[PDB]
């Protein structure tokens, strides 16, 4: 099939910056390339059809061009309402294919996380399983390192993480690290700690509690 | 009486696929091998007959249909194909006996900026029957409201431009197509 | 105006079958181009199939044979037959009409509201809700654990909170059940002076929970 290679995978910029996305085709598609915008949890919308022409209502700051294999997308000035995920789509060489997508991301200033550790609930302890929680509230950039330490012991493999989408207000992220253990394992130790490393920390942070 | 395939294959002008030309040839002799051995054809596909025999089989009239499509559409000019061309422009029967001959015509049929001359039908209320022609340019009613001769929302021009550009990829460059259909009946065409 | 409505999707099992519906208001379906597109869980977009106005239909190189596309002109509704469902087909699904650009006219494409489709073979379970206890401000939370299938909705204090609360995306665990949580940051002064309770609406099992959190 005509595979479509779209770059970049991730993109973060500030307001006013010009943004150029790219989509190459494995074979000639002439001018039959459409660029789509999808906002988080919503139907995608058509902006650039025929690789260059703009659909009705599309602001003039959006523009694209190309013919053949390489294709170019660009917003001359970034606007907050332009934060979404954009895909390239060919539609003249069946089967139709899409691109992986590019997630436009706003750029704020470095923000350190507010760490909050959460011991398991005694109800869940009587249920048979324990789940310790670590929260990194409001930080930027998204890059963060959570290490679980039980009785000053590095834990590996017994934890998962989930990160929120970028906020519309402060535009920060939040991270959740869940440590799952059997009740025998949780009762078989004492001190539980979450160590956080982010760009906005002089020394690593470490919240903790005792059983 | 040599069959006048010269007027068909080497014509200075062809047609848009939607308005495909037919030339009816009968009562003549032809050297099919002169055609078959020409290096100038990039596609020469036959169904129900070999190119190396044609000189020997006789037929009751031959129809020669001709038009222009894009290279990547030449495969649709075959039995049992589907797609916009086969469905809405020019359909071959399932029991087609004859040949499909195509060649790249970029040097003749392309124009800087795009040709506006050659068109294909985008939309129709139902698929064409085999060897049917539709040359109407009526506004297509896609919705619940009559167009009454005005183009716009749900009222679409039924034809689309190929926009043949000299710089197109070979798949998107113009190719000229001739379809030879052989009919038998009572009592013609024959070889030397 | 123009509107597309999708319905008829829920959990199925491997080898099962499911039909997707897409009602249309504004244009005749039997006389217009139409396609279905697949939005994987938190991933890219994928083309499934198309049908020319006039009969002809075309499918992707994975749903071919296993899937079918059809339409009913009376109700003016679009249908996607998905048979021999695999897990690789678990995703959201959209119905849309192709954009127009004839001569001296141009219009965009119209999309539907999207319907969620899940193939995983698992018993529907109810979410156990456990409290995240608190201790310059502070934080507490709710842990929506062990439930299936997606999705669920959460709201703190029946909607009395709209800022400072984060509901993390769900994570599917090895035990076949997903999990998520939602936290809240508030000053230590509000301890007891303000209500703390989360609401979990789970339509897949018709299970709704309303739990309260307080220090201990
Ligand atoms: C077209 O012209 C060439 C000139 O070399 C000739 O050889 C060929 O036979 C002509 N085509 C037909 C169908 O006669």
């Amino acid at each position: 099939d005509i595979q479509m290679t779209q770059s970049p995978s991730a993109l973060s910029a500030s307001v006013g910056d010009r943004v150029t996305i790219t989509c190459q085709a494995s074979q000639d598609i002439n001018k039959f390339l459409n660029w789509y915008q999808q906002k988080p949890g919503k139907a995608p919308k058509l902006l650039i059809y025929d690789a260059s022409n703009l659909e009705t209502g599309v602001p003039s700051r959006f523009s694209g061009g190309g013919s053949g294999t390489d294709f170019t997308f660009t917003i001359s000035s970034l606007q907050p309402e332009d934060i979404a995920t954009y895909y390239c789509h060919q539609y003249d060489n069946l089967p139709r294919t899409f691109g992986q997508g590019t997630k436009v991301e706003l750029k704020r200033t470095v923000a350190a996380p507010s760490v909050f550790i959460f011991p398991p609930s005694d109800e869940q302890l009587k249920s048979g399983t324990a789940s310790v929680v670590c929260l990194l509230n409001n930080f930027y950039p998204r890059e963060a390192k959570v290490q679980w330490k039980v009785d000053n012991a590095l834990q590996s493999g017994n934890s998962q993480e989930s990160v929120t989408e970028q906020d519309s207000k402060d535009s920060t992220y939040s991270l959740s690290s869940t440590l799952t253990l059997s009740k025998a394992d949780y009762e078989k130790h004492k001190v539980y700690a979450c160590e956080v490393t982010h760009q906005g920390l002089s020394s690593p942070v470490t919240k903790s509690f005792n059983r | 009486n040599l069959c006048p395939f010269g007027e068909v294959f080497n014509a200075t002008r062809f047609a848009s696929v939607y308005a495909w030309n037919r030339k009816r040839i009968s009562n003549c002799v032809a050297d099919y091998s002169v055609l078959y051995n020409s290096a100038s054809f990039s596609t020469f596909k036959c169904y129900g007959v070999s190119p190396t025999k044609l000189n020997d089989l006789c037929f009751t009239n031959v129809y020669a249909d001709s038009f222009v499509i894009r290279g990547d559409e030449v495969r649709q000019i075959a039995p049992g194909q589907t797609g916009k061309i086969a469905d809405y422009n020019y359909k071959l029967p399932d029991d087609f006996t004859g040949c499909v001959i195509a060649w790249n015509s970029n040097n003749l049929d392309s124009k800087v900026g795009g040709n506006y001359n050659y068109l294909y039908r985008l939309f129709r209320k139902s698929n064409l029957k085999p060897f049917e022609r539709d040359i109407s340019t009526e506004i297509y009613q896609a919705g619940s409201t009559p167009c009454n001769g005005v183009e716009g929302f749900n009222c679409y021009f039924p034809l689309q431009s190929y926009g043949f550009q000299p710089t197109n990829g070979v798949g998107y460059q113009p190719y000229r197509v001739v379809v030879l259909s052989f009919e038998l009946l009572h009592a013609t065409v024959c070889g030397p | 105006e123009v509107q597309l409505v999708q319905s008829g999707g829920d959990l199925v099992q491997p080898g099962g079958s499911l039909r997707l519906s897409c009602a249309v208001s504004g244009f005749t379906v039997s006389r217009n181009y139409m396609t279905w597109v697949r939005q994987a869980p938190g991933r890219g977009l994928e083309w499934v199939s198309l049908i020319y106005p006039g009969g002809s239909a075309f499918y992707a190189d994975s749903v071919k044979g296993r899937f079918t596309i059809s339409r009913d002109n009376s109700k003016n509704t679009l249908y996607l037959q998905m048979n021999s469902l695999r897990v690789e087909d678990t995703a959201v699904y959209y119905c849309a009409r192709d954009p127009v650009s004839t001569g001296h006219y141009h219009d965009s494409d119209y999309w539907g509201q999207g319907t969620l489709v899940t193939v995983s073979s698992a018993s529907t379970k109810g979410p156990s809700v456990f409290p995240l206890a608190p201790s310059g401000t502070a934080a507490l939370g709710c842990l929506v654990k062990d439930y299936f299938p997606e999705p669920v909705t959460v709201s703190w204090n029946s909607g009395a909170l709209t800022s400072g609360v984060h509901t993390f995306p769900a994570v599917l665990q090895s035990s076949g059940l997903y999990s998520l949580s939602s936290v809240v940051t508030v000053p230590s002064s509000s301890l007891g002076t303000q209500t703390y309770i989360c609401n979990v609406n789970h339509k897949p099992s018709n299970t709704k929970v309303d739990k309260k959190v307080e220090p201990k």
